[PDB]
């Protein structure tokens, strides 16, 4: 009875207008995503009339702040509900963050992912259309300590931020291997720069155990063989599925969009906390899990017949043209001059040489829409982007429907990326394709 | 913070 | 011809009113403060009419937030130009360090270490008094990453925040260690994790040499016998270095306050690269340099014959009787009802067995009283103060002059810690110390 | 692959509704402008709901201030990208050129040339379209020093202003004529008056050398034949030159905007200096250089296979229509009773007998449309605009496509001013024509 | 300030 | 944020 | 502007 299409994207980082370039496969992309129920996004850039500071961000690759006006592009593109939650919403602070919700709602725009408190940050966001309505929600596994959302006490206010997915990296190594690093602890004079903390605290906030240990601001455990292993925050994890079967009651589809930039064993594979993370929320009923990141793809799976897709890569990549760089940023490229932006990014990049240009991958993106038939998946289209790799940096990173021949080598890396969980494709005439269902 | 991040 | 007076004291952590109480000799360490040209402390706390979020700072044992009358407190109890750099400043954001200097302006009190951008942050105040004036510049080298203020570039405007004074610890270890730590990173897949890092930038972070390492967030150099070195941020102390200069062209007596949780090799002695600072500080002209941080007392050293105190401890130590306490903060403490604030200090300390309470180097300050003439250092008088170590919590933390019996203990006290520097005190008979000069 | 058509513009000095009148003629020139992908005009006019103050601008004619509702008419008629640098940006303040910027950017008009400081009134704006993008750089050559824009320092906000494009001028003389002006210095007791700058400066300011001299305000230079040269502003050149290498890499293509009254040997002819600069900017990589200023038309110039219209006169001029005339502006009329604005202007023209309104040449105008593909010009069409000479003052200064006869004799006038330059021009049978290009 | 310009 | 500190 | 005045 009740049909729903839904159109998943990677990360916006739009920072230009003219978004829908006159070419005809990019108008195609806007016709696709403005003949969706609902197309989804990750704004991965602050739009900003002037409100806020910028933090430091070296670690994100700097600012990514951007005019108002952006916004029109998003929504006229075809976009209808974002996701919120990554490591550059919080580029202008607290007071960014304040002004992104004002900037939003004032445009009527649907949002998850950040708010004035915590709760609001992790609250799903209802869009309603004639023929039903869909949850999002928005959390990110990457991004500076402290910029998460607080919640209010008694007596002090919340903290405006994003929605956290917190994790835990731990490193096995073997007894001796242990043994050094206790051994170097102690023989640098590391362990006697605790003498205060003991005292104070009444033991060594090193030692949580024997076999277990806190060093250099990471956790070390002793295992029969060397090894890595990450582990979702438990309290970010019940919290979000918590909220996930709450709009499972309130919602006919319910999509879990998560920022995550931490690679797994390999760059293409995604960390094992969020391959839990993304099991769990299918678990407490969402109805898909749309992550980004990487700037690349990753895989699709399917997990109790409900799709993850770890990450669309880009859906938007103008960083390069960025007209809103901060001093700190500035200061990381040397120069016997001051520097206009797009010369900074030049240098910053080697003239073209490092960073994203070269490498093809950060350059093709995917738009999966899919099909629901009251909650049940019956079709999962594979529409493959073209970001314009090679083209000079004013053209490159806005969203085409890639030409059969390159459509069908993204297909192909999809499918490849797919592989280990069992994913298969049917692939059409035009490059297009779609995930092989049980349904 | 990103332990083992850009854009 | 040129006579001036300058009172220091260290951290001052007011959050209640009626900071001078009636006891004689708190009546008489306000009229020592008052008598003074200059009276300079630490502003430990963020003054609140309510502007700002509060920030988690667990690090730095939770928020230190209060009404802003206690600035009338500090006013009328003598104190005249106050330090704000420090890791606490920070504890309401951007917004509500905008609100301290709003704050401070209004009632009309200099400060420094604070500012809208990192040049306001850097720049001295100038204290002006009929006998002559005193520039006041303030840093911190404890901090919370990105709390650091920021200058503007041509597009962005600056972050409000701290004058930081930032350092690095490098780890030294012999060459069997670092291989076993670049064993450690190869086999348990931590080096795979950085593969994408390695295209990207064209090389390995963490290769830094063959005989450095960053791992773990940390730096490790090959040495002959393990150690631990730590040097300040070359920028900050040759821009801090830049303004000491400048002020000292405008001013009759420079001080410099400097904010240092980081302990040396023993918890009495400071960094090495705080006493690097101190020593610079002073050869580019400043008259001394008062450090806080640790909440007990460092020792004294005489430098080209100006006074370094590397730390004063507390002037004021009402942590405990805060009424604003964060939701952040709260979660630190299990609790299976909702907490008040006292409830929830008196299960943070273990009701009392851990923490500050129990030890009495918390307890114990010291209010220095230096004389200058044109600008040579003729008189420094020590005056030991009490901050009532084992009273009731509502009653410790406000400071007297100490009487004879405990003000010659903490005068022992400080000479001990002022020993390894060759500093002599002459003792009076109520328990009151000077400084042996060679003037 | 990429084609895009700019239309260029004069000074738009528009005061009154109704910009585009019913006349076919008139509607034929505004679907000319809509059927572009970028139409530039110099917005010579401030546009105002009330903010600011009038500033003394005799020089340039009186101020120049109209209902914000002008801005509709600009964008009605066709015109999308404003340039702002010019004599008449400020007429009022610093707080108008604020105001104007906030009327644009509500209407959602690009512009370039003023800005709260010196970069962002330098910067070019960035014109996107599904085609491709513009960037437009404005500069002004005219404006009364002080009006340019500032940067900030590290202690003071900037300026509000104009970019300016500043000048020197050098008088050659004949050392016997240079003789006698020292001799005038001398004999006059004009060189007594600086006594007191010798001894503060420690030199005569007035002594540049023996064979160079700043008297009157003027800079003399001896030479063996008298003479007249000037020179840009090495600092201004610099940076408008820096930007306009900045807006190549981020935009197809680069218009640079410049407003000079400043005439060379003939009142038809650019200055030197105007010549160098269009020069330069070609070189940096722009695609056109479209000036205004004079208000009568001046050559065209090909320079490496891009067109120079060093003044497209004006495309609006209702001057003497506007509503809004200042105290200062009055008082240059001897009145014997309090004027209305309109009897001003017709006391100050002598009733019609000076200034603009009896020569013809104020009242032809040409609106190039430059057809661009990769960036290069495949096209350069000629469209002569008549603007009602001889008509009632309320009618005349509107814009229209001349007729066949009108036409033809304004493409007459266009090549024969660009004749020095080696441009020829084709022309069709309606009067329009098209530049004779290389490619 | 012109030197050797109206409107 | 402080490595190898309270209040 | 001051023809043939500093503070
Ligand atoms: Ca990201
Ligand atoms: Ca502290
Ligand atoms: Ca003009
Ligand atoms: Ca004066």
């Amino acid at each position: 009875m009740t049909r729903l299409t839904v159109a998943l994207s990677g990360d916006c980082m739009v920072t230009r207008g003219g978004l829908i370039t006159s070419d005809p496969a990019a108008e195609r992309l806007r016709d696709l995503l403005r003949g969706t129920d609902f197309a989804v996004t990750n704004l991965e850039v602050v739009p900003s009339d002037g409100r806020g500071h910028p933090v430091h961000n070296a670690v994100g690759g700097g600012c990514l702040i951007a005019d108002s006006a952006v916004l029109d592009e998003v929504t006229a593109a075809g976009f209808s509900v974002l996701g919120c939650a990554n490591n550059h919403a919080m580029d202008l602070g607290t007071e960014g963050v304040l002004g992104t919700m004002d900037l939003l709602r004032a445009r009527g725009i649907p949002y998850a992912g950040i708010g004035a408190d915590l709760t609001g940050a992790r609250r799903p966001v209802y869009a309603d259309r004639p023929g039903g309505s869909l949850a999002l929600l928005s959390c990110t596994a990457t991004f500076l300590p402290g910029q998460e959302a607080a919640d209010p006490s008694p007596e002090l206010p919340g903290r405006p931020g994003l929605n956290p997915l917190r994790h835990t990296a731990t490193m096995q190594v073997t007894a001796d291997q242990m043994d050094v690093l206790r051994t170097i602890d102690a023989e640098t004079g590391l362990r006697a720069r605790r003498a205060e903390a003991r005292a104070l605290l009444g033991v060594d906030p090193a030692l949580l155990g024997p076999d277990r240990l806190a060093l250099f601001g990471t956790r070390f455990r002793t295992a029969d063989a060397p090894g890595f292993t990450t582990e979702c925050d438990p309290r970010d994890l019940d919290e979000i599925a918590r909220w996930v079967g709450e709009a499972r009651l309130r919602a006919d589809l319910v999509v879990v969009s998560v920022h995550s930039h931490e690679p797994g064993p390999t760059p293409e594979t995604p960390g094992e906390f969020l391959r839990v993370f993304a099991h769990r929320m299918i678990d407490e009923g969402a109805h898909a899990v749309v992550g980004h990141g990487p700037h690349f793809l990753r895989g699709v799976e399917l997990y109790r017949n409900k799709p993850i897709f770890y990450s669309l890569g880009n859906i938007v990549s103008q960083i390069e043209l960025t007209d809103r760089v901060s001093a700190e940023d500035y200061a990381k490229v040397t120069a016997e001059r001051p520097l206009t932006p797009g010369r900074y990014y030049d240098r910053l990049s080697g003239h073209g040489t490092r960073l994203f240009a070269p490498h093809r991958r950060y350059w093709q993106s995917l738009v999966p829409v899919l099909t629901f038939e009251d909650g049940t998946l019956t079709a999962a289209r594979l529409h493959p982007v073209d970001l314009g790799f090679g083209r000079p940096v004013h053209r490159r990173g806005r969203p085409r429907l890639a030409d059969r021949a390159e459509a069908e080598k993204t297909l192909t890396d999809v499918a490849q990326l797919s592989q280990p969980y069992g994913t298969a494709i049917e692939v059409m005439d035009d490059g297009t394709g779609e995930l092989a269902l049980d349904v | 913070g990103c332990g083992y991040c850009f854009g």
